[PDB]
RNA sequence: UUCGCCAGAGUACUACUCGCAACUGCCUAAAACUCAAAGGACUUGGCGGUGCUUCACAUCCACCUAGAGGAGCCUGUUCUAUAAUCGAUAAACCCCGAUAGACCUUACCAACCCUUGCCAAUUCAGCCUAUAUACCGCCAUCUUCAGCAAACCCUAAAAAGGAACAAUAGUAAGCACAAUCAUAGCACAUAAAAACGUUAGGUCAAGGUGUAGCUUAUGGGUUGGAAAGAAAUGGGCUACAUUUUCUACAUAAGAAUAUCCACCACACGAAAGUUUUUAUGAAACUAAAAACCAAAGGAGGAUUUAGCAGUAAAUCAAGAA
């Protein structure tokens, strides 16, 4: 019966059964034995003061201990396997949105960034018929990155194996970064409406108190950007791919200040509410400030969208509104 | 890489001495004739793959060539088609199509192939395609279609291989027997499980006798003593010789085959240089390579196979 | 699909010994035997016993000598010795190796009711011929 | 097929070699087949360059052997041959000396005569048209019609006899009357030549 | 700039209303109830009794040869019968695991018996008990099919796709094929090989195992007993005779030859049976050989199997157990 019984590995494969694992290569010393045998050169070390131990063997007690010390081991073993159970979460429970990835690979130039965050968007399980397999199952990732100072990016990634697509979209979304204008390193410039492809984003300029109020996804982003206020609303479908495709087309449409000068050739100032009537100059016009006044129309004609009028009015009553929720 | 093939070849030139005095040879005259006998006793494998055979050879022809380094240490790349992706292609065409140009500006069968693709591909260290070998042999045709100067000669000389052919059946001298002062031939036939063995003397009564007896005896079968008679019947030689014969293994057909084949070797001493392609194109000097096709298991007959049911 | 003796294709991560990647088809082409003895030629006697024999000494020294087993054991039969072979990963502080070595040899020598011979072979890692 | 494509039919007859000296084309034609280094096929054991060889016969020959058995239908057709020629010899002696001009005792004229007389025009290929089989005419390449003649001479003078009457006679009687047309063999053709007037409308279905 | 129209899907061009030369009509047009969808466009597959081209090389058709289905027998399933195994069971079962069951093998039934009951030690052994839809092993199958797959790169977005050679976004080592090996020199042929997957295909009875169960018994032994045929069918063997049968014999011979007729029956065909021996074996139920007997069968319905050359067909001999 010897002959019968086999190699360690084979009986894990047909244990298993895939067409978990514990060692036991793992506690057990050479020569070690029940019946507690010390053998030369193994249990002891080959000499003592005098020279050439001979094969000795222990007591029932000390044996009682040593195999208490096994028992001890495997019970700290299995005790090691179930607090291997720790987690920090994303946006809910089991959803990989808003999940730390961790810093990008170093790219083959030795650049390093250590500066970069990236943040999983959306996991999603999806699948595809192959004549072979029947259906055949892929993950794909989309991804962003930032550096908290104002240049940011995202990607896709796909992969059987979920692990894979993770590190894909990691590396893939380091080449494409945007750079985004923050005004006083936090805001957007001026109200940003845009439209991309059914869904409708809409964000606006808040001051500094006005933590990030925004879709999960738009908070995460603007954490990636170093975007610390804002307001944005989302209308039409929330497909999360469109959706950052369309904020960031959106937050590199942004026309700056030192812009509208040049274009206009005239001074801008802002006008703060709590300095009162104060002046304030935030951009001149590099190349000659224009010596005409420019038109005041008694009747702008602009877009207006009516959610912002029946905001303004006071008409905008829906109880999930002004909720209070946890910090930014 | 480099460094590999430096260290290689050190040692393996010190492991060279080593082999000749423990071998006992003198280290200078010692080949890769030597070499082999001598790995080939020491570390006697029998295997039938010869690659996977014990090998000591100069790392040249053990490892391949490999790609020199591409690029100063600057960045900068030295050839000037570098970023084609094939430099090693391309500059044979750059180099090519100036030959040519240079030929219209200038100028107002014998067993030899252009290379293979396999070969192109060993001249330049280069992996290559199908449709790029194609194009090049293409412009050598259009070079050797013009005026060929010296240089332009030497130059699609590089891209030229030679081949051998030989054909002829090989012609033994006759041999003349010390005891009559007569000339003899001897043939060996072999067919199907079945070899023949035919002497044939040159002054003969018209006698054929088979293993000690006589050859109406030995296949009383007709068809077999019309097998014998092509030869003979072939170079009009009927009666003129006279030939003893040994045959073993097989059944009749196969052994007056066998005697067929045997015989007409035997002919070729007697018969003048220009009927021996006759006999080549009768097909008479040219083995049989029909033999028994073994059964195979889980069939018949080697190609019947059992009754197949489908239901 | 032969399943016999083979090794599957991974990934193509999947470290390869020279022999578990040289499959059944192959013995006496590329591969070699990792036996050797008299039993199976012709005119022989006593094949069975060498092959008992063999079967056990691979269970014992995959035994013996735990988790330091490189690649898999060759033995030789010479006119009644065993020429045990082995390649044997370096794990071990030596003097355990030679207490083996000795403990082996005596061990088997007095089983087998034969002389028997013991040859270890370390190597810092298992040699890859395939993959990695 | 233990020859590779690259090994070309064996030409056997003598007459071709001894004298090639007033043909041009056929020496260009036997210069490039050796000169190609042509491998050429070991000549078969049945084929011999006797003076006595006769393709027709031998085919023939052949499809009447059962099994491996050379040895036995060379004999048979032998004794055909045999039987046919004696038969012949004693309608000779016994004749008058007009029919003494008259008959053939060659047993070999006889039998290609024989063949060539039993051999159909015109055969029949099934259809397949909107669910029904129809026969219809078609025009037959030589070697499938001297197939035909040999097969259905064979086929009937195995079936037909009754048992105490060995093969080569009745084999040759058969031949001497499809010598002379009113042997069964060519009721047999003539059964093929007016089913095919029968169907000739139905000539159009075939496409080839 | 206007008007008209749309608030889930059915229910429903429906029920009631109103009006109409309609009176199984037209127009206007709901709710109960039920559901968690209902819809549009796309993506790869697969499929198509769609269309077009090109093939099939034992291959569909046309063609060639020799057989199966009919007969006897051998042997395997399926059913009935039995107190009396299991497994396989479209192609990919059916002389299959068995290169092999009188006892043994053996797992089966019938009775009897034994309980740390093989081992160095163990509240431990031992289990042909349930899971092949938990598995490793070994394989089948598409398949002599060409694809599989990491690492990357591209696509006014990516479900996925990714070629054009006077080239338009693809590069890539790996595993397949190919190449080389074997069949004693070539060559071809055959052999071998043939990934990824597919069929929850096969096998817990080769062995080993995850999960479950059994433990004075689903365990272990002794003694006998099984494998009967109403049939139905798969594969073989031998025939049905003159290209035959017998004897001699190796391949030129001599005789026999289904109807005479009262043969003193003979022509083919007895592998089947009855008898006697012999081989083996403790045990003949098993094999072989003689003597007898000579039966169905007189070339086989629908429908089907195989073969492209030293093959098919016929003939002979050897080995594994
Ligand atoms: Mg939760
Ligand atoms: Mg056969
Ligand atoms: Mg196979
Ligand atoms: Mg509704
Ligand atoms: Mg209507
Ligand atoms: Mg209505
Ligand atoms: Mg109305
Ligand atoms: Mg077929
Ligand atoms: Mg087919
Ligand atoms: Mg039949
Ligand atoms: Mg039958
Ligand atoms: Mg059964
Ligand atoms: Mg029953
Ligand atoms: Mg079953
Ligand atoms: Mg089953
Ligand atoms: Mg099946
Ligand atoms: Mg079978
Ligand atoms: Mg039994
Ligand atoms: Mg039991
Ligand atoms: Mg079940
Ligand atoms: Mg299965
Ligand atoms: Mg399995
Ligand atoms: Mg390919
Ligand atoms: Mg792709
Ligand atoms: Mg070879
Ligand atoms: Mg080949
Ligand atoms: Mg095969
Ligand atoms: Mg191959
Ligand atoms: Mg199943
Ligand atoms: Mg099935
Ligand atoms: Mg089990
Ligand atoms: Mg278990
Ligand atoms: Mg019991
Ligand atoms: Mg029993
Ligand atoms: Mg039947
Ligand atoms: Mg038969
Ligand atoms: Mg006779
Ligand atoms: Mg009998
Ligand atoms: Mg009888
Ligand atoms: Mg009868
Ligand atoms: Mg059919
Ligand atoms: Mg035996």
């Amino acid at each position: 019966s010897f002959f019968t019984k086999l190699t360690a590995d084979e009986l894990w494969k047909g244990a298993l059964a895939e067409s978990r694992r514990k060692d036991l290569n793992r506690g057990q010393i050479i020569g070690e034995g029940r019946h507690g045998f010390l053998w030369p050169g193994l249990n002891i070390p080959l000499m003592r003061n005098g020279a050439v131990q001979t094969i000795a063997q222990r007591s029932k007690e000390d044996q009682e201990k040593v195999e208490a010390d096994m028992v001890q081991q495997r019970e700290e073993w299995d005790r090691r396997r179930k607090m291997k159970v720790k987690r920090e979460r994303g946006w809910s429970g089991n959803t990989w949105g808003g999940v730390s990835l961790g810093p990008p690979d170093p790219g083959p130039n030795g650049e390093t960034y250590d500066d970069f965050d990236t943040r999983i968007l959306e996991v999603r399980n999806v699948f595809n018929m192959t004549a072979k397999e029947g259906r055949k199952r892929s993950v794909r990732v989309l991804v962003a990155v930032g550096n908290g100072k104002g240049a940011a990016g995202f990607a896709i990634g796909k992969a059987t194996e979920r692990a894979d697509a993770f590190r894909k979209a990691k590396n893939r979304a380091v080449h494409y970064l945007h750079y985004i204008e923050r005004y006083e390193d936090h805001t957007i410039y001026h109200d940003i409406s845009l439209k991309f492809k059914r869904t409708h984003i809409k964000m606006k300029k808040q001051p500094r108190g006005y933590g990030l109020h925004c879709h999960r996804a738009i908070m995460t982003i603007c954490r990636l950007i170093g975007i610390k206020d804002l307001y944005a609303k989302v209308s039409g479908s929330v497909n999360m791919l469109n959706l950052t495709r369309g904020l960031f087309l959106g937050l590199s449409r942004q026309e700056t200040h030192q812009q509208l000068a040049d274009k206009k050739s005239l001074h801008v100032v802002e006008f703060r509410e709590e300095c009162g009537p104060l002046p304030i100059v935030v951009a001149s016009p590099q190349g000659a400030l224009r010596k005409d006044p420019e038109p005041e129309d008694e009747v702008p004609d602009i877009t207006l969208d009516w959610e912002d009028v029946k905001a303004a009015q006071g008409m905008k009553r829906s109880v999930w509104s002004g909720l209070k929720r946890a910090a930014t | 890489t480099v460094d590999f093939i430096k260290k290689q070849i050190e040692e393996f030139n010190i492991g060279k001495r080593h082999l000749a005095n423990m071998m006992g040879e003198d280290p200078e005259t010692f080949t890769q004739e030597d070499i082999d006998r001598a790995i080939a006793y020491l570390f006697p494998s029998g295997l039938f793959e010869k690659r996977a055979r014990p090998i000591m050879k100069h790392p040249e022809e053990i490892f391949p060539k490999q790609r020199a380094i591409q690029w100063g240490e600057d960045g900068r790349p030295f050839h000037f088609l570098f970023y084609t992706g094939k430099q090693s292609y391309y500059s044979l065409m750059h180099d090519t199509y100036g030959k040519l140009l240079d030929v219209e500006k200038h100028h107002n069968p014998i067993g030899s192939r252009w290379l293979i693709k396999e070969e192109l591909e060993e001249m330049l260290v280069e992996k290559l395609s199908d449709q790029d070998y194609a194009q090049f042999i293409r412009l050598l045709e259009r070079l050797s279609a013009l005026p060929c100067g010296a240089t332009e000669e030497d130059f699609v000389n590089r891209f030229r291989r030679s081949i051998p052919x030989x054909x002829x059946x090989x012609x033994x001298x006759x041999x003349x027997x010390x005891x009559x002062g007569m000339a003899f031939s001897r043939g060996e036939g072999k067919r199907k499980t079945a070899k023949a063995e035919v002497v044939v003397y040159g002054q003969g009564s018209g006698r054929i006798d088979v293993n000690g007896v006589d050859y109406l005896l030995y296949f009383p079968v007709t068809q077999d003593r019309e097998q014998l008679m092509f030869p003979l019947h072939f170079l009009d030689r009927l009666g003129k010789h006279d030939m003893t014969c040994a045959v073993s293994g097989g059944g009749r057909s196969a052994q007056a085959g066998a005697v067929r084949l045997a015989m007409a070797r035997a002919l070729c001493s007697f018969v003048t240089e220009d009927e021996v392609e006759w006999m080549r194109q009768a097909g008479l000097l040219t083995a049989d390579p029909r033999v028994r096709e073994r059964k195979k298991p889980g069939q018949e007959g080697a190609r019947r196979k059992f009754t197949w049911k489908k239901r | 699909k032969n399943r016999a003796a083979r090794v599957r294709v991974s990934k193509g991560d999947k470290p390869v010994t020279y022999e578990e990647a040289h499959a059944p088809h192959y013995i006496a082409h590329r591969k070699g035997w990792l036996s050797l003895h008299t039993g199976n030629l012709d005119g022989e006697d006593h094949a069975a016993e060498r092959t008992v024999e063999d079967v056990f000494l691979r269970k014992f020294m995959l035994g013996t000598f735990p988790g330091c087993l490189a690649d898999q054991l060759v033995l030789k039969r010479r006119a009644n010795q065993l020429e045990i072979c082995a390649l044997v990963l370096r794990q071990l502080p030596p003097h355990k190796f030679y207490f083996l070595v000795g403990y082996s040899e005596t061990l088997l020598s007095h089983f087998y009711k034969c002389p028997v011979h013991l040859h270890l072979q370390t190597v810092p890692s298992k040699v890859v011929y395939k993959y990695i | 097929s233990r020859y590779g494509p690259e090994y070309k039919d064996p030409q056997i007859d003598k007459e071709y070699y001894r004298k090639p000296l007033a043909e041009q084309t056929e020496e260009e034609k036997y210069e490039r087949d050796f000169k190609k280094t042509q491998l050429i096929k070991a000549a078969p054991a049945t084929k011999t360059s006797s003076v006595f060889e006769d393709p027709v016969i031998s085919k023939f020959t052949n499809m009447m052997m059962k099994g491996g058995n050379k040895v036995l239908a060379r004999s048979l057709m032998t004794q055909t041959l045999e039987a046919v020629k004696r038969k012949q010899f004693a309608k000779y002696h016994a004749a008058s000396a007009e029919e003494q001009a008259t008959i053939e005792r060659n047993p070999y004229t006889i039998f290609h005569q024989a063949l060539k007389n039993c051999e159909p025009v015109i055969g029949l290929v099934p259809i397949l048209k909107g669910g029904h089989f129809y026969q219809v005419p078609v025009p037959l390449a030589d070697r499938r019609r001297r197939f035909l003649a040999m097969k259905w001479m064979i086929a009937e003078c195995r079936e037909k006899k009754h048992r105490r009457v060995l093969m080569p006679e009745k084999l040759s009687q058969e031949l001497l009357e499809a010598f002379h047309n009113q042997g069964p063999v060519i009721k047999r053709k003539h059964d093929m030549h007016k089913m095919a007037e029968a169907n000739r409308a139905l000539a159009h279905y075939r496409w080839w």
